[PDB]
């Protein structure tokens, strides 16, 4: 089905046919194959590009964020999580998405929440299972300012209640973008006067995500770390582009430091001698 | 009479008047690589009669205290006519091989050899703490021999026969394509080995596809005035030899 | 039910290889990935020329 | 030249340069520093297995008056890298004649033992080397440069394919970006 | 279906038929049966070789590896696991696989992860359920150097997140080998000059496997032991060979010590008298 | 669904003995083992001779 | 445009953008020996792509005072890959050959070469009273050159161009398969030579089937600052190579 091209058996040649000669100036990539520049044998190639599919390539859960929130109200420790959803803080997944200019797809979101008890001299407890609450707040919705804010009522905002021990919570979401496709790159501004925000943040706005412990309080300080995972499915991509070369500096723009095109070597004719009997 | 048989490959012909049938690998007979199993896109070369012929290696002497011998192919044929030349100039190779071990005596001599072809005969080192050297695994048409006792060499192969240098029982080598040469009934042994490997083709210098072992289970013996010189000659002929990846000859 | 039998990906014992699927959710976004869509058209990037270029011929003439 | 356009430049000069190797490199689409970052190799780094042929297109950027013939050879694994033109000429080569047609393709056929090879190529899954030499030489008229640039292009054929999904080793971080 | 041969009823004999006489020199294994060398009765044999199938023989989860990793960063204890996948460190399964030269099959991998709390005078805790992460890194992928390395983002590498208490994690994998079949024995080298690596390690390269605790930290030192299990299915085997006689010494080669062919006994005619009224 | 009924292995109450199976995953590698493939051909190892040898006859003559 | 042409033999391919058609021997194209014309009863070997490929010889420099050059085949290819190996191991040989002489300059250079293939190019000695030595007739891929004046060597070939070392007129060499390389229009020359001999096959070391001569009739010239280095490379590829009489390699 997604099979690869076979190699036709070719023999000697001596004509005005010039498949090897061309002109890249046309912007046309040569469509030559081994059988065109040598004598080849017939080969029934059964290989398949099934795993090169944009679907199989991007459809794999990848971490996009991670924050920690405590249970007790001691010191200036955040007791809840806040996050302006986006996939530009994790270089791995961010680099893949940026292989294309525009994207369209549904998505499977999985959460890996783990807790712990902070070190201490006398910390003997017996706390029941910790239950967490993850609430999604689309742009404009009321934001909670405490682990007891009325906003956690989740009247209409989607929210998940998960208790430790059980399988990591998950749920799918459609294609939210108000545009016909998500934009990984936006060479424009937010204001017509050509100023303000520049790039991604200028238009993308998937809202925010908040988390917290629904448990009232813990005898001794404890903390939990939530890890968000994205897995696009039913994918569509447009306009491919040069992969990221320079390391990512900011998660709001494409700033970078002049990076080398590639690793170095002795000379253009350098090739390590691996045959030494 | 099925005792007599004749073999003809290229410009070579072998004769026998005391053979014991012919073992054909694992039921298969040598064949060229098919299109639905090939990988190398370049058109292979098939010298045919040029390389597919009988090559006789240095004879060996069977003595009352001989423990055995072994050869590794296609390496052992690196200097054999054009078959060896194609090994040098090509990156990939594929062949069949028809092993024919000769060894005659008389109705008054006695002994029994075990001619076997062991695919991927990975061998161990004398000093389990060290490694082995190619030089000790195979040395051209020159045969390496098994010892009736343990070896000590630094990077030598554990030649102790009972373990066949593989950490196994010699009595179980019968699970590989083989034949015996029971002097009282035999005179030689022939084995047609088909290309056996987990890949369509492979390098012929870097990889030793199979090892030919001749281990005597019945010690050579005889009375006085009875010819004491009993040689064992090995002849092998490649079959359906194909080559790919032509380039500058490899410097041994 | 609204079962839909498809073909599985070749196994390590080839040369009953089909699976069944039923969607339980009302939203298409709930369905599993489309790991079996094998469409291709490199022409967009490899041959985006206005005048068809025949391999066995000169690019310019 | 790791940060200049000279990194892509493959100079060729007029005058006797017989026996001189214009350039050379291994055939590691995803490991070789030369291909490691090209569109092709850049993608292979998201996979662990690869297979197929490769199209090495060479374009002469000299003047319209400069002429010459180069020998583009490819030697499969097994022997030492061609030290002379004769040794290189024994392998799969292409004699490129510079003319109206600026570019010339040197298709490196897939001549491997196994069906696939590791992007993280080792000696076992070696692919060979590619060496360029002067078939004749670069003759030029008076009042014309003596040094010319030759660009090299690399891409996969219709018989190419990747297979083992993995993470690329060309991107990482030490903490969440902000 | 996989039934065994029945025994035909045989009677007296006196002919030139010599089924008992043969010549092993031919390399042919005698196909004689009881009815050929004596008078036998008809017997409808219903026995079946259904459990002798290479499938039923090798298709059974067998441990292939085991390592321990701690939670706290105290002393020089490894907080994560690393492993160059292979089945040559566990003699049991290794010996079976080595009954054949080449193998081809898919595989079911199961993980048995267990934790514990190291001894101490004052170790009163209350740690929530421990969540683990197993990540497979195919040859070439970036390797993590800490329990907080970016590599654990699992952008495209397959990874599993499991919490203690639940059933041991499992997942199937196809036929990875770049060859047409896995090779248990390789009488060759890695370099053309006939040197470097010799044997298995010369060509096999299934990549590496890493594990760790996703939990930030534990009050007191704790450790976990992961056990990897392999269960080949959809099996295919070629070229059978003599079972391992000498004990396994190294997991990289076939080195061995001259071992006895078998146990000893008084004499060739020794047979214990078990009948003593 | 794409159900496939097969025969079960004899029980301890012999002399409805069939089971049903449906593959849920897209990859053949996900399917259960093939514990019911009973093929045989010892000839490869027991009789790999070029000339058929009849039991009731002399191996050599 | 018939100017551009491509040649493909084995794993080798030649390109041209300024050729002048292709001369095909005496109207014939290389072909294997037929059964009704064969003599050697043994089955011949046909390496095909292994030996039938483009072999490039040592380049030569064309100077304003160059008188010419010449090569003798198949001798000149005695050390070329497998084609040379078959010459050593076989008593009889037969091949076609596709001569391709390259030589580029510029629209500002001028000169005209004469690429010719002379069958049985028996040559004379410098000293008419003595004989010639094989060493002076052909020396591997190393080309012998013609001199604008008389030679004196003991057993040297009368290199004086005007007589082409054959006692004839150079202007009449056009009666042999040939082409010219007029720099103002050309860039190379190709000639497909069919097996020409009074015998089905012949030894390849003892007999020099044909001689390739490159004699310039229009002296190379140019102005100042114009590339003074104008090399002339010769590439040849055997066609329908057959071999008979396999035996121990011949010691050169
Ligand atoms: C209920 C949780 C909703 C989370 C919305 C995530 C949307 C991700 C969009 C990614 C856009 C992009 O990568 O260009
Ligand atoms: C996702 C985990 C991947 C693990 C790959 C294991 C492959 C095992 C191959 C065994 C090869 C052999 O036994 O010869």
């Amino acid at each position: 089905i997604a099979r690869v091209a076979d190699t036709v058996a070719s023999g000697p040649s001596n004509s005005t046919s010039i498949p090897a000669l061309t002109a890249v100036e046309t912007g046309h990539t040569s469509q030559v194959e081994p059988s065109d520049t040598m004598q080849t044998r017939h080969v029934k190639n059964y290989h398949s590009r099934s795993e090169s599919t944009v679907e199989n390539f991007l459809s794999r859960s990848a971490c996009v964020y991670i924050e920690e929130y405590y249970t007790k109200d001691q010191d200036n420790v955040n007791r809840y999580m806040s996050w302006t959803i986006n996939a530009r803080r994790m270089v791995q997944l961010r680099r893949k998405f940026e292989l294309f200019t525009y994207m369209r797809f549904d998505m499977e979101i999985t959460f890996v929440i783990t807790s712990r008890q902070l070190p201490g001299t006398s910390i003997a407890q017996d706390m029941p299972p910790l239950t967490h609450q993850i609430m999604y707040i689309p742009p404009g919705g009321p934001v909670p300012n405490s682990v007891t804010d009325f906003a956690w009522q989740t009247s209409t905002n989607p929210s998940i209640f998960w208790t430790e021990g059980n399988a990591p919570p998950r749920m799918s979401i459609p294609f939210i973008s108000i545009g016909n496709a998500y934009s990984n790159f936006y060479d424009g501004w937010s204001h017509f006067s050509q100023n303000g925000v520049y790039g991604y943040n200028a238009l993308n706005n998937m809202g925010k995500l908040y988390a917290r412990h629904v448990n009232k309080d813990t005898p001794y300080q404890m903390s939990s770390t939530i890890r968000v995972y994205f897995k696009p499915k039913h994918i569509r991509v447009w306009v491919p582009r040069p992969p990221r070369l320079s390391p990512y500096i900011k998660s709001s723009n494409v700033n970078f430091n002049p990076t080398n095109l590639t690793d170095e070597r002795s000379s253009i004719t350098y090739v390590p001698d691996t045959i030494r009997p | 009479s099925d005792r007599v048989r004749s073999l003809t490959l290229g410009n070579s012909t072998i004769t026998t008047q005391e053979s014991a049938n012919v073992v054909v690998g694992y039921g298969r007979w040598p064949e060229y690589l098919r299109d639905d199993e090939a990988t190398a896109e370049d058109q292979p070369t098939q010298p045919d009669v040029a390389t597919c012929r009988f090559y006789t290696l240095e004879s060996v002497q069977w003595e009352k205290n001989s423990a055995g011998w072994w050869w590794k192919f296609p390496e052992a044929l690196k200097d054999m006519g054009l078959f060896g030349q194609n090994m040098l100039y090509h990156y990939l190779g594929r062949a069949g091989y028809t092993i024919h071990v000769q060894c005659n005596a008389s109705k008054f001599h006695q002994g029994c050899l075990l001619v076997v072809c062991v695919p991927e005969a990975e061998m161990g080192c004398s000093q389990t703490d060290k490694e082995v050297a190619a030089m000790n695994l195979t040395k051209g048409e020159a045969a390496h021999k098994f010892e009736p006792t343990k070896t000590n060499g630094e990077h030598t192969v554990q030649s102790i026969v009972c373990n066949a240098g593989m950490g196994v029982g010699v009595g179980n080598l019968t699970i590989y394509p083989h034949q015996w040469i029971n002097l009282r009934t035999n005179n030689c042994a022939t084995i047609v080995m088909p290309y056996v490997n987990s890949v369509p083709m492979d390098n012929m210098f870097r990889h030793y596809n199979f090892t030919l072992m001749v281990i005597p289970f019945a010690p050579l013996d005889y009375a006085a005035q009875a010819s004491e010189y009993v040689p064992v000659t090995v002849t092998i002929a490649p079959m359906c030899a194909e080559y790919n990846g032509l380039r500058l000859a490899y410097q041994q | 039910m609204g079962a839909q039998v498809s073909t599985q990906k070749t196994g390590a014992h080839e040369t009953i290889i089909h699976y069944t699927n039923i969607n339980y959710y009302k939203d298409a976004a709930s369905n599993s990935a489309n790991r079996q869509d094998f469409t291709q058209d490199p022409g967009k990037f490899t041959e985006p020329v206005k005048d068809i270029m025949i391999k066995t011929m000169p690019a310019l003439n | 030249n790791l940060q200049s356009m000279d990194a892509y430049h493959i100079e060729v000069n007029t005058g006797n340069y017989q026996g001189e190797k214009i350039f050379a490199f291994q055939m590691q689409p995803g490991l070789e520093s030369v291909f490691k970052r090209t569109l092709m190799g850049e993608i292979l780094n998201y996979y662990a297995h690869w297979s197929g042929s490769i199209k090495l297109t060479f374009t002469f950027c000299g003047s319209a008056m400069a002429t010459g013939k180069l020998l583009l050879a490819y030697s499969p694994p097994g022997a030492d890298v061609p030290a002379t033109r004769k040794q290189a000429m024994l392998g799969t080569h292409m004699i490129w004649d510079i003319g109206l047609q600026s570019s010339c393709v040197l298709c490196i056929p897939w001549i491997s033992q196994t069906h696939y090879r590791l992007v993280q190529q080792d000696e076992y899954t070696s692919a060979g080397n590619v060496t360029c030499w002067y078939q004749t030489g670069i003759v030029v008229p008076p009042g014309t440069p003596n040094k010319c640039v030759v660009l090299c292009f690399a891409s996969a054929c219709n018989d190419f394919s990747v297979r083992m999904l993995r993470d690329t080793p060309f991107i990482g971080q030490t903490a969440l970006l902000q």
